[PDB]
RNA sequence: GUAGCCAAAUGCCUCGUCAUCUAACUAGUGACGCGCAUGAAUGGAUUAACGAGAUUCCCACUGUCCCUAUCUACUAUCUAG
RNA sequence: CAGAUCUUGGUGGAAGUAGCAAAUAUUCAAAUGAGAACUUUGAAGACUGAAGUGGGGAAAGGUUCCAUGUGAACAGCAGUUGGACAUGGGUUAGUCGAUCCUAAGAGAUAGGGAAGCUCCGUAUGAAAGUUGCACGAUUUUUCGUGCCUCCUAUCGAAAGGGAAUCCGGUUAAUAUUCCGGAACCAGAAGGUGGAAUCAACACGGCAACGUAAAUGAAGUUGGAGACGUCGGCGGGAGCCCUGGGAAGAGUUCUCUUUUCUUUUUAACAAACCAUUGAACUACCCUGAAAUCGGUUUAUCCGGAGCUAGGGUAUGGUGUUUGGAAGAGUUCAGCGCCUCAUGCUGAAUCCGGUGCGCUCUCGACGGCCCUUGAAAAUCCAACGGAAGAAUGGCCUUGUUUUCACAUCUGGUCGUACUCAUAACCGCAGCAGGUCUCCAAGGUGAACAGCCUCUAGUUGAUAGAACAAUGUAGAUAAGGGAAGUCGGCAAAAUGGAUCCGUAACUUCGGGAUAAGGAUUGGCUCUAAGGGUUGGACAACCAACUUAGAACUGGUACGGACAAGGGGAAUCUGACUGUCUAAUUAAAACAUAGCAUUGCGAUGGCCAGAAAGUGGUGUUGACGCAAUGUGAUU
């Protein structure tokens, strides 16, 4: 598992071809984790905002598979 | 309290049977079998451990990038900094003495 | 305080082995554990490592010296060196 | 011991197989005296000796 | 029971089975006292209450079992400072 | 009777314990450089050799014919130190640690690890504190006379090499062992020769000294030189016996 | 047969003789020594410390004894197998 | 055949006898059943008491494992039950082992012995060659000679060396192997991306050294693998203990803001990092120290450059995170034949502690006539082989020791027991058999004693209380009169404070001897840390000494736990042996002495040998004897 600290970095990994799916995890503390499954690693980005989470979810590639936990 | 068992069939406290205790996300106390500790390369002239290089088992060194296994200097990763400095000064002074002894031989 | 009038380091042996034997061991043990002076560096950091081998501490002169079993130099070795030096200096000239 | 060689394991399989009752129709044959056998080995009683 | 023992009950001579050394190693007491005195000496030097010349004399005195506790050291420092300033006042006058 | 203990020391459990030994202590193969000139080596290590009183010196020499360095194992002479230069050959100087033909050194010099035959790589005066003395040369048909640690006088060819100085490790035997356990540890790294049961403590089947209703030998313990194995026990071919009062 | 040592784990005679301890000792210890047959690395003498070694005694202690008694458990005993 | 302690087989009296008594212990109800002291369930009473009657392994066994049945034989009583019997089922790996490596050793080959079976030998008296170069070879590459160079059989470790896996779940029965999720290693090809190179293979930093990459052939050199033991000191992890909150439970005449349980976080990845715990540990720079300073529990360090100031490296079982709450745990409800056993809510939080325990790491100290494997394998350097981009730019090689991606990882083992019933001992035998984890109280303590988790309640039973036993207690007065002899037993015993003879090798003797004290409660004094403006309100603490009061004139209240002294013989001491009648004064030992021998040798071996040991040796040595520390 690897953590991604930049939204720009996370979007670039998603646009890659190995990026199969994404996961949305909503924690009790109103923080949102975006998890990207590549061949070798699972990449998590922690978004501490609901507004930012919505924009990031809309910022994803349209063909990316985003799954809700 | 919770007591543990070896996870392998090796039943003896040998140096290849090193363990440490982990507490798991199931609230289980159990062993984790671990390796012997690494060793830093040592200077070929003085035996001192060489700076800038991690302590690893011998084959783990095959996985590092080149610059992690050496120092950017002559004999880097093979001689210490002070050993190299002795070699440079010694080589120069000895060569100069060979020059004067050749000059005074004629 | 003194803690011992005679046996010194040999007090570890207690009353065993005989007084003469403990006294002979005492003289040698004081020698073999003494600090001696390094002629190459001038420090008194010369201690024995196994019977004829005398080592030095510090960053300088990490050399090892071949010496006597219980002292750094023996009288026989010292006398031999001067004998050898005299013989060397008489065929030289 | 559960640490065992293949050759040992093959022998154990064979030993277990010979350690079975004879089917009755074998002893029902005309002219057969296979009614009882002295080859019923048991693990605690008679040892294999490799 | 442990609460009572905290207040000092159940700890008389009839309640001890180990030696005093078995109960409380004297080497631990000494190590604690030395670490306490050395920390005090270091604090005083860092604040300028004592200078390195007095610190060195007191350090070797503390190693030699001169002060039973922090108080004995503090009174001794106060006595030493009072005497030194007296010589300074004598000389400066 | 049965095979006595001395007859069983032919191998097996009586072999030397050699796992902890780093190499035999040898002079260096007599080569062109040593025959005609000298060659320089540097002392790399001075090390303890289990089962040997004297320390050993690992000395690095350049190979004259190939790009490579050859490490030699010498018996350290007293005074030797790591980083010292040692010189071996006919033209080497008369300094402690150098290796020279005995014919090239004056009468009276103190030497060690001396060859019996030129090139045997060291036989005489090798144990701790021991040495050999040069007694004289006979230039016609070059033979050098030397005195050995036993006191014997020997004639070696004046091409046999020797090391200048005395073997290091000093007066080791001056210290009482004081304890069975210390003798145990001394011979543990040597061979299976300790402790020793006395012959008279045995039965007649075990030893010629065995048996009897008191512990005694019976016949004389000075036995002839030509005794068979199994009867060659006690004081073999003794010229004399008893406490000597003044010898030579 | 020197220095030593001894009726000694070595003395037959022998329960040697004298002294000591005991009410009383063929014990023990100390002396003595023409020692059947002690004695010098076939090691003599001495010896602190150590000893599940041998030997004599004293204090403590006590059913070892005077002189036996009492109590518990398991047997023995009777029953089924 | 009457005999032979005759042979083989069968069968008697002894006899319903000896006996089936070690390891504290069983009881009530129910179910099942023809039948229950022995099966199963519930309840009670107990035990092992973490150096286990607990949880695993190595060796050995080999199916004993699991389910369903059975109950002739076996389970020295019983049997509805069983490790018995019958029918079926059960062991899943690139990451755990083996496999690879070498060790003591084994052992082909050369060669030599031997009538021969075979013996010696292991680069050995051998033409004992896998590896290093492109000279041909189109043309973008491993087949022909070449000149070359100190290479090498193999076997030998399920505890040594060694590439790589963790958590949660799952079965009647396997699991680091299956499932879910999350990783890692090795090899191959080169699939993209990036980096350097306009002529060549990067920059930064005074330096220690740093980075996302940063060309490097032969040869050489260096490193890792790779190493004893004891002692204390410092840190970490798990455990232990403690203060609150929460959820559930136990108790509740009275009391108890109570008592108990749960309150978890892996491999791997990233960034920091002496902060918060553990460094001035090592090194570098500035600077130049006597009024010498620094400094550890332990006295080492400095003009060969101290103190100080600032840096560099080493880096997790530390921190902050990803993994990861979605898992696990605890609790509360809903459908209610319910089905795929689904669905819905809460909590899983915040603090502290250490001469503690187990493991581990770090820096050290002591000791040795003792100085404490090897090899496979991996890495680094020194060196400079080789390369071909060029038309000021659309144009190659390298790097895959930089990132992401692809393929592949065979074969054998894997159930279960590991022992008062799975092994050996004729057996389900009070014997024997290597090792890992290890809670609370008391206490010095892994002692004894009690308890929690776990396990077990299994050792034929019932009744009775005769003699004589075995095991365990007590005894008036006397106190060794007993006896070969204090044999056996008694007495002593912990700790604190007093006190302690001869003799002595000066170390000891010594816990000599010989005295006193010891509970509970209520206080007093002294001894250390965090922390607010000469000081200080808490919090976090543990000792030691003393006083008063008090009661069974008691208190190491059980448990635990020396009797002591005066002498003689003898062996100096620690050590060793007659497995199963001898443990000693016997043996050994240090010490002392003597003997042989300088290698064409001494001692020992072999049938022989081009053979072996001492010998990786050399008189401060090897070999052969005697005596037995010292004096
Ligand atoms: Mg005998
Ligand atoms: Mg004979
Ligand atoms: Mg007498
Ligand atoms: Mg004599
Ligand atoms: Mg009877
Ligand atoms: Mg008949
Ligand atoms: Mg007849
Ligand atoms: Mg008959
Ligand atoms: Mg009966
Ligand atoms: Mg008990
Ligand atoms: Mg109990
Ligand atoms: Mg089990
Ligand atoms: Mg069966
Ligand atoms: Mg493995
Ligand atoms: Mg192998
Ligand atoms: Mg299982
Ligand atoms: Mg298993
Ligand atoms: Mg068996
Ligand atoms: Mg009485
Ligand atoms: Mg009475
Ligand atoms: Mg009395
Ligand atoms: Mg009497
Ligand atoms: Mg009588
Ligand atoms: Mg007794
Ligand atoms: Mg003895
Ligand atoms: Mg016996
Ligand atoms: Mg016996
Ligand atoms: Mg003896
Ligand atoms: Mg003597
Ligand atoms: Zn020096």
């Amino acid at each position: 598992p690897r953590q991604i600290s930049d939204i720009k970095q996370f979007l670039e990994i998603a646009r890659r071809k190995d990026a199969t799916s994404a996961r949305i995890k909503k924690n009790t503390n109103k923080d949102v984790k975006f998890k990207l499954r590549c061949s070798k690693y699972l990449y998590t980005l922690v978004v501490a905002d609901a507004k930012k989470a919505e924009k990031l979810r809309q910022s994803l590639p349209p063909d990316l598979t985003v799954t809700e936990v | 309290a919770q007591r543990v068992t070896y996870r392998r069939r090796l039943a003896y406290n040998t140096r290849s049977n090193k363990t440490r205790i982990i507490k798991t996300p199931g609230n289980n106390i159990r062993y984790l079998h671990i390796k012997k500790l690494g060793t830093i390369p040592r200077c070929g002239d003085t035996g001192v451990p060489l700076q800038g290089i991690p302590a690893l088992r011998p084959r783990e060194f095959a996985r590092l990038s080149h610059n992690q296994k050496k120092v950017q200097r002559a004999y880097g990763g093979c001689l210490s900094a002070n050993a190299v400095k002795d070699r440079i000064v010694r080589a120069f002074l000895i060569e100069e003495q060979k020059i004067v002894k050749q000059k005074l031989k004629q | 305080t003194k803690r011992t009038k005679k046996v010194g380091v040999t007090g570890k042996y207690g009353v065993r082995y005989g007084a003469s034997l403990r006294r002979d061991v005492r003289k040698i043990e004081v020698q073999q554990h003494s600090r001696y002076q390094c002629p190459f560096c001038g420090r008194n950091t010369v201690k024995r490592t196994a019977a004829g081998i005398w080592c030095c501490n510090g960053k300088g002169c990490k050399k090892v010296l071949a010496g006597g079993a219980w002292t750094v130099t023996t009288a026989a070795a010292t006398s031999a060196r001067s004998t050898i030096r005299r013989l060397r200096e008489m065929v030289e000239v | 011991p559960s640490h065992k060689s293949f050759r040992t394991k093959q022998k154990l399989a064979k030993a277990a197989r010979q350690n079975r009752p004879i089917p009755q129709w074998i002893r029902l044959r005309t002219g057969n005296t296979v009614h009882y056998n002295m080859k019923r080995r048991h693990w605690r009683r008679t040892k294999l000796n490799i | 029971t442990h609460a009572a023992k905290r207040l000092g009950r159940h700890t008389g001579y009839g309640k001890r089975k180990g030696t005093a050394e078995a109960r409380m190693p004297s080497t631990v007491v000494w190590m604690r006292r030395q670490r306490v005195l050395r920390r005090l000496l270091r604090k005083y030097r860092e604040s300028g209450k004592i200078d390195k010349h007095l610190y060195h004399t007191l350090y070797l005195e503390a190693k030699g079992n001169t002060f039973k506790h922090k108080r004995a050291l503090i009174e001794h420092i106060q006595r030493a400072k009072a005497e030194a300033n007296r010589t300074k006042l004598i000389q400066e006058q | 009777g049965r095979v006595i203990r001395a007859q069983r020391k032919s191998g097996g459990i009586f072999q030397a314990h050699t796992r902890l030994r780093k190499g035999a202590a040898q002079l260096r193969t007599l080569d062109f450089a040593e025959r005609h000139g000298y060659i320089r080596g540097v002392v790399q290590k001075i090390i303890h050799d289990p089962g040997r009183g004297a320390p050993l010196a690992k000395v690095a020499f350049r190979n004259p014919y190939h790009y490579r360095t050859d490490v030699e194992t010498f018996v350290a002479t007293e005074g030797m130190y790591t980083g010292q230069f040692v010189y071996c050959g006919k033209n080497a100087a008369l300094t402690v640690g150098n290796v020279l033909p005995v014919g090239e050194m004056p009468e009276g010099t103190i030497i060690s690890n001396v060859e019996e035959k030129a090139g045997d790589r060291g036989a005489l005066g090798r144990s701790s504190g021991n040495y050999v003395i040069i007694v004289g040369h006979d230039v016609d048909t070059g033979k050098t006379r030397v005195k050995l640690p036993s006191g014997a006088k020997k004639v070696v060819p004046s091409s046999a090499r020797g090391v200048v100085g005395i073997v290091a490790g000093g007066g080791r035997i001056d210290k009482p062992l004081l304890k069975a356990g210390r003798a145990f540890h001394k011979y543990r790294v040597k061979r299976n020769c300790w402790p020793r049961t006395r012959g008279v403590a045995m039965n007649p089947v075990d030893h010629p000294h065995g048996g009897g209703n008191h512990q005694h030998v019976g016949h004389s313990t000075t036995v002839p030189r030509q005794s068979a194995p199994g009867q060659k026990v006690g004081l073999i071919a003794a010229r004399r016996t008893g406490l000597l009062r003044g010898a030579a």
